[PDB]
RNA sequence: CCUUCUCAAACAUUCUGUUUGGUAGUGAGUGAUACUCUUUGGAGUUAACUUGAAAUUGCCUUAAA
């Protein structure tokens, strides 16, 4: 028997909301530590010889989304239902419901590690936006709302 | 007398008539001596030539200064209830205040020497109008605009702190902390109120 | 060719019918619609007819817009050669010599991409009253501004040569922009026989000016086309009589 | 102690550019990045002005 | 109760009858599909009916296509009270004597400046 | 098997594309060859080359016949063919991809050389490029022992040269690549002799560098390949000669 | 029963200001790219544009030398 | 989960002018008196404004498994 809170989970996204966020999510991936070094090492290369605005990409540490959450500056926040100490993830849904920031748990955890350069992440969440991806966003956010918290309105109950 | 205005554009609504009215020497009247500082730094930013008169600034600065208004025949200034107490210049026809006063019993007494509206959702003369699709569309400038400096940032932020704790800092029982704050931050343009 | 005593006698008494105890528009808009035996009738049209106009009523048009609620704006639709190759700083060099002033220029990606959705579409195309549009891609834009953005004649776009024989250069497009912001106006061409010009500002146009450029287009349209009655009209009064061809 | 090589070019773009409006300085953003205050900027165009003119 | 035409709303851009009646075969036997257009040209108000033929099939394509998000906006579909039939969506595409009266007219028309 | 909503949209709104490019075309040269020029966009051929940095230099196009060598590419994405197309391409029998063939090009020619350009590849080969096409690969369709003629096997020999055509001075497969390379008047017959020519694809394969060379390939075919949609597109040549390195 | 968070939130649960950091583009890349300048100046490190030119005159002159003599 | 007609000509050159041609739209809704037309059937037109991309029915195959 599960207490509400653990089961709140498993209720995940389904098939084709999950892919569309990820069509979303792959957009914006962080800078791998290649592509950085070699950025760098161009910068190094034309500024000692002979301006750019802030770049978007999604917040991936479990404290930095923490923060964004109550921020409140997330938008968008993925969670997975896999994580080896649960306890370490289980207010989070909570906490998303309690300040308002629309929140999806998204099935797999190196399924989220993929589009953040880590092996796991067990949370992903999109703060800013480019404008021309901004419709889309807050259209999958009214969409993650219609499927996952209106269908599951009940999930903080039943064992 | 007044404009019944919804939180979220009553700024927005104060920049249309500013705009509008470029000719003619206006007042503003607002609430915090912090607050004027925020809305002076963002019209000089979005270019409007106004004027600012607030209790943070040295005495001559604000004397000398005041008295270029005073010989002045076209501008604006933006300056504090408290400041420019005493000091009415018989100049001017327009008394426009933004905020419900820090006196509301002894500010209709200070009108009599200067024509007059107040700005409030819930809250002699008659009103006006006003046709709601005129509004100026900077919200979008300024959101942007916002977000990039970081004193301008740090100025919205005092111009929001100092404007909330001067509105539960007052007399009436009516102007007591009902507003919701989704619409006061819009005021001030945040996505989300400090 | 038209008197120009009867359009003295149209304009001053229209003068009369705006001085009377929506009023940014009806006011202000002098207007003057034209008719014909079936203006290009079989075949829907989006160029702008550029009408040369000896004063401009754009510079005109600069002032009174800091006065009134709406900033007039000037846009310019480019290709992709050109933004990679130009800046605003350039076009400020070299027109604020003048004082005209474009505010944004706007690649053909921009349209796809970051103003593909309708309602920001709309929010960043009806700020902006002057679109100029370089030619590569003018005859790209109604799938890409949307077919809203071409009721209006702001907003619909105006071709503008900027290539200096096949290839693109500054100087071309710098003189262009002065040709068609001072001494160009436009009017569109519906296939209907009905047509307006939207003349311009009613509080700029001295009258006697205003006057010569209302026989100046009477020109340019009775060469170009046949007609069949002119009348001048401040917004919704009783049409007066200009011109009566047969 | 002096200032570097990018800080005194740098300072030169400046100082060229509007003079001694630091007002004018600190709301630029071409030339002034990193949003420093006025007097951060004076400062450092005073160590300027005694190496150089 | 609920019957058997549906409400599909909200469609995308570039999505017609062949292709609703095409992919909501899929569900099972479909009885008739519309799709509604503007009459003057032949493009669609993005709302259309179809029935299935089997009100079980009906609430299957409404609880598995009610916020189906579908190249830009989600769709929103509705199973249909008793009665209420699907009802006129018709296919629509896009579809001197003279100068004796323009004489009167000029003459009539000055008349009007002397009105006002 | 089961189709996603997401296939049936973007099938119909990329066709009609397509069945909205080809219309504005079939339009236009009517308009050019019937010459009723009150409103055209452009009033002559126009023939793109796209080699390198990237250079695309736009030539016209006089009635000088040249030859042409046409490959079957696969493209776009959700593009049902229309009838139009269906009809040149068979009439080429470039249906089935990665299928080439030689044909020349005239001013009847190139207006329907702008119906197909989105679905193929076309450009001018070299002698080299001619010959080295034509003996490592060629097809006869020709009678078998007795019943199976459509074994379409092989550019054996040169006495089957002498067999089918023959007559006409065609004796040996190096006098064909005569009547290829230079226009003869049996150019079509020894066309009509050498139906397909079953070029590989490059990729071919699923794999580790399979699936890289797959992906950093497919981007190099849209750039040496662009789309134009336009009336007056221009037809786009790319050298076959680099191409058949590729293919053979 | 989610009986708390049914009330939803509206400021920030903390009030921290935000610093300047978080809006001149960064120094620690700005300190990281100068240290990659302080090492080609020092020449620890090539540029990545003369090492294609370190791989042209290399990896073309392959299999060509002797071996026998 | 498609991504949209990125310039033609002619004459004259100042290091670019002049002239001509080329654009067939998300939907819904509000609404300012005038224009033409034929025929009472309405047709083509002419300011302006709203809107999350809104909505409840006008008579080819290696982009395989």
């Amino acid at each position: 028997k599960v207490p509400p809170t653990i089961a709140q989970f498993q209720y995940t996204l389904d098939r084709n909301t999950a892919a569309e966020t990820f069509k979303l999510f792959n957009k914006y991936r962080p800078e791998t530590a290649a592509e950085k070094k070699e950025r760098l090492t161009k910068e190094a290369a034309a500024v000692a010889e002979g301006a750019s605005p802030k770049p978007y990409a999604v917040k991936y540490g479990l404290n930095h989304v923490v923060a964004l959450i109550e921020n409140k500056k997330a938008k968008l926040v993925l969670i997975a239902n896999d994580v080896d100490p649960i306890e370490l993830v289980v207010f989070l849904p909570a906490l998303c419901k309690k300040m308002g920031v629309p929140y999806a748990i998204v099935k797999g955890k190196a399924r989220l590690g993929t589009l953040v350069n880590q092996k796991t992440s067990a949370v992903a969440a999109l703060t800013e936006v480019r404008a021309e991806d901004e419709a889309a966003l807050a259209k999958l956010v009214s969409t993650i709302d219609a499927n996952f918290a209106d269908k599951y309105d009940e999930v903080k109950k039943h064992w | 007398g007044y404009v019944v205005c919804d939180s979220d554009k009553r700024f927005l609504l104060l920049f249309s008539f500013l705009k509008r009215n470029q000719k003619k020497k206006i007042i503003v009247f607002l609430s915090s001596c912090n607050s004027v500082k925020y809305y002076a730094e963002l019209l000089n930013y979005i270019d409007l030539p106004v004027l600012e008169l607030h209790g943070k600034q040295k005495q001559q600065k604000r004397t000398n200064t005041f008295f270029e208004f005073c010989n002045a025949e076209r501008g604006i200034l933006i300056c504090t209830d408290v400041a420019a107490r005493g000091l009415d210049i018989p100049a001017v026809d327009w008394i426009i205040q933004f905020d419900p006063p820090d006196d509301p019993r002894d500010y209709i007494h200070r009108v009599g020497r200067g024509k007059s509206l107040m700005f409030l959702t819930p809250n002699p003369l008659n009103e006006y109008e006003f046709p709601e699709n005129k509004i100026a569309n900077v919200q979008s400038q300024l959101e942007k605009l916002i977000k990039s400096n970081y004193y301008l940032h740090q100025t919205a932020k005092d111009g929001y702190r100092s404007y909330l704790q001067a509105y539960a800092s007052h007399s009436l029982k009516t102007v007591y902390q009902i507003d919701k704050l989704d619409l006061a931050k819009v005021a001030k343009s945040y996505g989300f109120p400090v | 060719a038209i008197p120009r005593e009867r359009v003295i006698k149209a304009v001053n008494e229209l003068i009369k019918f705006t001085s009377k105890p929506e009023e940014e528009l009806k006011k202000d808009l002098q207007l003057i619609v034209v008719n014909n035996k079936s203006f290009t009738g079989t075949s829907k049209s989006f160029k702008l007819k550029l009408l040369n106009v000896k004063h401009s009523f754009y510079k005109p048009w600069k002032e009174a817009s800091a006065t009134a609620v709406k900033d007039f704006k000037v846009l310019l639709i480019l290709k992709d050669s050109d933004i990679k190759k130009v800046s605003e700083d350039d076009l400020f060099d070299q027109l604020d010599s003048e004082g005209i002033k474009v505010d944004e220029i706007i690649c053909g990606k921009d349209l796809k991409t970051v103003y593909k959705a309708y309602e920001a579409r709309n929010a960043f195309i009806s700020q902006f009253s002057l679109i100029l549009a370089d030619d590569s891609i003018v005859t790209s834009l109604p799938k890409l501004m949307g077919g809203k953005a071409y009721n209006k004649v702001e907003t619909t776009p105006i071709s503008i040569r900027t290539h200096a024989n096949k290839e693109f250069s500054l100087t071309t497009l710098t003189n262009n922009i002065k040709k068609v912001y001072m001494n160009q106006l436009p009017v569109k061409l519906p296939r209907g026989t009905t047509l307006n010009v939207h003349l311009g500002n009613l509080e700029w146009l001295r009258p006697e000016e205003f006057v010569d450029n209302v026989e100046l287009i009477s020109e340019q349209l009775i060469k170009a086309y046949q007609i069949r009655s002119i009348f001048i009209k401040t917004n919704r009064s009783p049409v007066l009589p200009l011109y009566y061809n047969q | 102690r002096s200032q570097s090589e990018r800080e005194e070019e740098w300072l030169e773009k400046l100082y060229k550019k509007h003079g001694d409006d630091y007002k004018k300085m600190f709301f630029d953003k071409k030339l002034n990045i990193y949003q420093q205050s006025e007097g951060d900027l004076k400062r450092r165009l005073l160590r300027w002005k005694k190496r150089n003119g | 109760e609920y019957s058997g035409i549906i409400y599909v709303s909200r469609l995308p851009h570039g999505f017609h009858e062949k292709e609703l009646s095409k992919y909501f075969a899929q569900f099972g036997d479909l009885k008739e599909v519309r799709l509604a257009r503007n009459k003057k040209t032949g493009n669609s108000r993005h709302y259309g009916f179809l029935e299935f033929v089997n009100k079980e099939d009906a609430m299957i394509a409404q609880e598995s296509m009610n916020n189906y998000l579908l190249m830009g906006h989600l769709l929103q579909v509705r199973v249909l009270p008793k009665g209420a039939k699907i009802e006129k969506l018709y296919k629509y595409k896009k579809r001197k004597q003279l100068k004796d009266n323009m004489k009167q007219k000029h003459e009539e028309r000055i008349k009007k400046l002397a009105k006002s | 098997k089961f189709v996603r909503a997401e296939s049936i949209v973007a099938k119909t709104l990329a066709t009609s594309r397509e069945k909205e490019r080809i219309k504005r075309v079939s339009i236009l040269e009517d308009k050019k060859a019937k010459n009723e020029t009150q409103h055209i966009a452009s009033g002559k051929d126009f023939i793109l080359k796209i080699t390198e940095g990237l250079i695309r230099e736009k030539t016209t196009y006089d009635g000088k016949p040249a030859l042409l060598f046409i490959v079957r590419v696969r493209g776009p994405l959700a593009v049902n063919i229309p009838n139009k197309a269906f009809k040149i391409l068979s009439l080429l029998r470039l249906v089935e991809t990665n299928t080439g063939v030689f044909v020349k090009l005239t001013k009847n020619v190139y207006p329907l050389l702008k119906v197909i350009a989105p679905y193929v590849v076309i450009g001018k080969p070299s002698l080299s490029s001619i010959r080295s096409l034509i003996q490592k690969r060629g097809r006869i369709i020709y009678k078998g022992e007795n019943e199976a003629e459509p074994h379409e096997i092989v550019l054996n020999d040169n006495n089957i040269v002498e067999e089918q055509l023959g007559d006409h001075g065609i004796i040996c497969v190096e006098d064909i690549i005569h009547e290829i390379a230079t226009m003869g008047e049996s150019f079509s017959v020894c066309n009509f002799f050498l139906q397909p020519f079953k070029l590989n694809r490059e990729v071919s394969g699923f794999g580790s560098l399979n699936r890289l060379r797959k992906i950093k390939q497919r981007e190099a075919e849209s750039r040496t390949r662009q789309f134009s949609n336009a009336a007056t597109a221009p037809v786009i040549e790319v050298d076959i000669d680099s191409l058949l390195a590729k293919l053979n | 029963i989610d009986w708390f968070t049914r009330h939803e939130e509206v400021m920030p649960l903390t009030a921290v200001p935000e610093p300047k950091r978080r809006f001149v583009p960064s120094k620690n890349e700005a300190k990281r790219v100068m240290k990659i300048v302080r090492a080609i100046r020092e020449g620890r490190i090539i540029p990545p544009k003369k090492l294609k030119e370190m791989k042209e005159k290399e990896k073309i002159e392959n299999y060509q030398y002797d071996l026998w003599g």
